[PDB]
């Protein structure tokens, strides 16, 4: 019964660690990919932002 | 959250199963996650790489019989975000870096008890592995060619090598259990055979990482290495036979001495194009062009001779008594006073230091060889020959031992190195000037545990053997249940 502290708990946040490490925007290649294409395609997707 | 995260990738894995994955629908697929702010962030990629993971392990689990279908799925979008994602200049590096990490820091997170299984993750990594095998495909044709292409050229070599870096995290020293599942990707068919075939050697630097931790966990859990550890180093033997050759040095060093028989096979490695004369048939190795040719060395082992470099040098040019000396001195201050050991080995004679010492000497005979006429560099009162002769007869039991160990290895296939040190042990077996059964003894000794272990005998040793009966000057040394071989051969 160990509170908060364990060695999965640790990792768990380094993963987070790692995850706010140079915060970057992913910029898609918008050069590739025939685009106005991509406009006909379905959602594709089931998704809520917040 | 965390559960709309899981529905995306619920999505993706529907999507590639029961479709062809060279479709351009799923490059359109993660053209539509950042559409939304799933992938907006990178803060969110690493993470949305991390839930996708436990996942495919969870979906593992459960599993009666080869459920990959899931992890499989990851494994390809791992690589169409590295080639469909525009990267600046240092970020691709830092890319392939971050998800590397994530996946090790799950493992950690898996090994760590809250029904571990080291199969799923090895399924990753290979197909990783063949994904990228399969891009990197004749200088990266496959991809556009708009010279996206030469980014990705300049990233192969980037790649394997960071790829290895990550693949160090989990040796076996680190995970017991993954153990012989870290063996069997070591030796991926598409891993081991390309790196050591990488445009000159570029590579060689991180193979030799792997193999290092490799020999440090051999100094049980340890069969299933040791078995694995020897087809590879065969293998290598097969495939690129110089990697044995050149970092042998940075090889021997790490290698345990009850060793033996992988001792040989790293030495009795020959270059591919080569073939050498039958070495139990009967001299003048002059007349062979081969020897001639100089040991290529990957790693110089003057940089782990520190600050001898001087004193031996000066040495090699002058043999000064004087000089001798001081260097006698700081090999008995590195065994006695600092640099002190523990338990077995204790008080250690500095292997890798003598190792190194014997290599320059030779390194420098060599050049002295191609210059210069070569007649000089044979001799009884030649410097590269007087430093190694007084080394011994000025150094301790365990200090001669290591000196006489280190130039019996340096006789491998036929170069100026077997020709040179071999003259060495000839001679100074046959030397006067000493106060001498001691010395014989090591001679004997060192050079008789190279032989009795099974095939392949290297053929430095096997002339040296040969051309001793032959030189006429057998039993009559007193010392010889030694004599039991004198009837095997």
């Amino acid at each position: 019964y160990d509170a908060l502290g364990n060695a999965v708990d640790f990792l768990d946040a380094r993963l987070h660690s790692l995850s706010n490490y140079q915060k970057r925007p992913i910029s898609i290649k918008s050069n590739i990919i025939d685009e106005e294409t991509y406009k006909k395609y379905p959602s594709l997707f089931s998704w809520d932002k917040i | 959250r965390t559960e709309k995260f899981y529905l995306v990738f619920t999505e993706w894995v529907k999507l590639l199963q029961r479709v062809e994955n060279n479709d351009v629908i799923t490059t359109v697929f993660i053209k539509q996650l950042v559409e939304k702010g799933v992938i907006s962030d990178t803060d969110n990629l690493l993470t949305f790489v991390k839930s996708s993971l436990e996942l495919s392990v969870s979906s593992f689990k459960e599993s009666d019989p080869e459920v990959f279908i899931a992890i499989d799925a990851l494994g390809s979008l791992i690589i169409k975000l590295l080639i469909l994602q525009d990267f600046k200049d240092d970020t691709r590096r830092d890319y392939i870096n971050a998800i590397f990490s994530v996946i090790v820091l799950v493992f950690a997170k898996d090994h760590s008890q809250e029904t571990f299984n080291e199969r799923p993750y090895f399924r990753l990594f290979s197909n990783i592995l063949y994904e990228w095998a399969t891009i990197r495909t004749h200088n990266f044709v496959r991809i556009s060619d708009s010279s996206t292409r030469q980014e990705l050229i300049e990233f192969d070599s980037v790649f394997y090598n960071t790829f290895s870096g990550y693949l160090h995290a989990l040796q076996p020293f680190a995970f017991p259990g993954f153990s012989f599942a870290w063996v069997t990707l070591l030796s991926h068919r598409m891993l081991l055979p390309i790196m050591l075939r990488l445009p000159n050697k570029i590579g060689w630097e991180k193979l030799m990482l792997l193999i290092i931790d490799l020999f440090k966990f051999l100094d049980d859990a340890v069969s299933v290495v040791y078995k694995g550890t020897l087809r590879i180093i065969l293998g290598i033997s097969n495939d690129m036979p110089s990697f044995l050759i050149e970092n042998h040095y940075e090889l021997m060093n790490n290698l345990p001495p009850t060793y033996f028989q992988l001792k040989n096979v790293i030495l009795s490695a020959i270059p591919k194009n080569m073939t050498v004369p039958n070495p139990y048939d009967v001299l003048n190795m002059e007349d062979i062009p081969a020897c001639k040719e100089l040991p290529e060395v990957f790693f110089d082992p003057v940089i782990d001779l520190h600050s001898l470099k001087k004193p031996v040098d000066n040495y090699l040019r002058i043999p000064s008594n004087s000089l001798l000396r001081t260097i006698l001195s700081a090999i008995y201050k590195d065994t006695y006073d600092i640099k002190k050991g523990v338990g077995y080995d204790f008080l250690s004679v500095d292997s890798k230091l003598i190792r190194a010492i014997v290599l320059h000497v030779g390194i420098e005979a060599g050049i002295e060889y191609k210059r210069t006429s070569s007649n000089a560099v044979f001799n009884t009162k030649s410097s590269y020959y007087t430093l190694l002769f007084n080394l011994i007869q000025n150094g301790s039991i365990e200090m001669k031992y290591q000196i006489i160990l280190s130039i019996v290895e340096q006789l491998r296939y036929p170069n100026i190195h077997t020709y040179w040190f071999s003259f060495v042990l000839m001679n100074m077996f046959k030397s006067d000037e000493w106060n001498k059964l001691e010395v014989q003894e090591i001679i004997l000794r060192n050079f008789l545990k190279r032989i009795i272990v099974n095939k392949p005998h290297t053929w430095g040793v096997s002339v040296f053997f040969t051309q001793l009966i032959n030189n006429n000057d057998l039993l009559d040394l007193p010392f010889v249940e030694i004599k039991l071989i004198l009837q095997q051969l």
